[PDB]
């Protein structure tokens, strides 16, 4: 299985500011097998980006991402009051695993 | 639209088993697989396994091998997961989701992720 | 029960041309409008059948073949055509009744320096028959001795004719039997 590590652990950012979240794999992961999720407190996880460049239906166009090799990134062009949540990177190139997750807070 | 509905919270003794249902509608049941992921308090998302609604084939995480059984009922378009030999470390919220990471018919790897997650079922072991 | 077209088109990995993959679709409802009206395809030409009438037709079997080739090789996936792909990798017959669908995969099937995982057959004693597959590895290399398979130069910076394309061929079979696949 492939280990996914996200960084930084916790982000401290104001509303209106831009945020970038990184995920690094211990092994090469194809873009076709890399996805990102968002989880709000008290709610189930939601799929934001699948395939590392394509967003799920219902997801705002301020959410995007890209990557290759072992380095993938999720970018939020502007943080809204509703964008403060825990984000996860996930791969299913080998079995299926999730990263530790990264928290973005005000 | 698509919605997955699970059962309410359950309390079980150590060594007991728990069966969690997931009723799914708003889409062709046999066209998409069902995935199960659990989240213990303060923890991240841990994958348990995957089942196809077309041919009944399963794929489990090694960590849960021998303890988890999955089945489906097409006539009621409802999935089920049973976790056996409950331990104090199995206290978590168990979620179902609509899968598109593995093919339902051939089992090929697809470009997609887990969506239409249920509300989650809390299981306490004590 | 709907036919697993998405399972074929939205796959993460395609087979190389010399060793093309095949899957059989049967006992399901085939909605072809999801392919016909898709903007993701660069090629969608049907032979012997109109692409807008497919939903009104029933077949006993639908066969889906898939492989990766270069842009300038896409024209050889057709009846009456010849060339290194048409003759030594994937041959279609003169009276084909099916549809050939292809799209650019430069952002999936290439990497910096070139993706040489996919290879194509270069040498063969004779030409292939329709729907024949040959994955033999018979030639030690040396003077007048060559490896049968040649790697592709799929670099992300190549011109369009040298970029990788994902090709899916849907063959329509009608037997002296009740149909198993019909449209809506
Ligand atoms: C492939 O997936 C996309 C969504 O990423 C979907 O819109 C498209 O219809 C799918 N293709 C087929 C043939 O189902």
């Amino acid at each position: 299985e492939i280990v996914l590590t996200q960084s930084p652990g916790t982000l401290s950012l104001s509303p209106g500011e831009r945020a970038t979240l990184s995920c690094r794999a211990s092994q090469t992961v194809s873009s076709t097998s890399l996805a990102w999720y968002q989880q709000k407190p008290g709610q189930a996880p939601r799929l934001l980006i699948y395939g590392a460049s394509s967003r799920a239906t219902g997801i705002p166009d301020r959410f995007s991402g890209s990557g290759s090799g072992t380095d993938f990134t999720l970018t939020i062009s502007r943080l809204e009051p509703e964008d403060f949540a825990v984000y996860y990177c996930q791969q299913h190139d080998t079995s299926l695993t999730f990263g530790g997750g990264t928290k973005v807070e005000i | 639209q698509v919605q997955l509905v699970q059962s309410g919270a359950e309390v079980k003794k150590p060594g007991a088993s728990v069966k969690v249902s997931c009723k799914a509608s708003g889409y062709p049941f046999t066209s998409y697989g069902i995935s199960w992921v659990r989240q213990a308090p303060g923890q991240g998302l841990e994958w348990m396994g995957w089942i196809s609604t077309y041919n009944g084939n399963t794929n489990y995480a090694q960590k849960f091998q021998g303890r988890v059984t999955m089945t489906t009922d097409t006539s009621t378009t409802t999935g089920y997961m049973e976790l056996r030999r409950l331990r104090s470390d199995d206290t978590a919220v168990y979620y179902c989701a609509r899968d598109y990471t593995r093919g339902a018919w051939f089992g090929e790897s697809l470009i997609g992720g887990f969506d239409n997650w249920g509300q989650g079922t809390l299981v306490t072991v004590s | 029960n709907l036919c697993p077209f998405g399972e074929v088109f939205n796959a993460t990995r395609f087979a190389s041309v010399y060793a093309w993959n095949r899957k059989r679709i049967s006992n399901c409802v085939a909605d072809y409008s999801v392919l016909y009206n898709s903007a993701s395809f660069s090629t969608f030409k049907c032979y012997g059948v109109c692409p807008t009438k497919l939903n009104d037709l029933c077949f006993t079997n639908v066969y889906a073949d898939s492989f990766v080739i270069r842009g300038d090789e896409v024209r050889q996936i057709a009846p009456g055509q010849t060339g290194k792909i048409a003759d030594y990798n994937y041959k279609l017959p003169d009276d084909f009744t099916g549809c050939v669908i292809a799209w650019n995969s430069n952002n999936l099937d290439s990497k910096v320096g070139g993706n040489y995982n996919y290879q194509y057959r270069l040498f063969r004693k004779s030409n292939l028959k329709p729907f024949e597959r040959d994955i033999s590895t018979e030639i030690v290399e040396g003077f007048n001795c060559y490896s049968p398979l040649q790697s592709y130069g799929f670099q992300p910076t190549n011109g369009v004719g040298y970029q990788p394309y994902r090709v899916v061929v849907l063959s329509f079979e009608l037997l002296h039997a009740p149909a198993t696949v019909c449209g809506p």
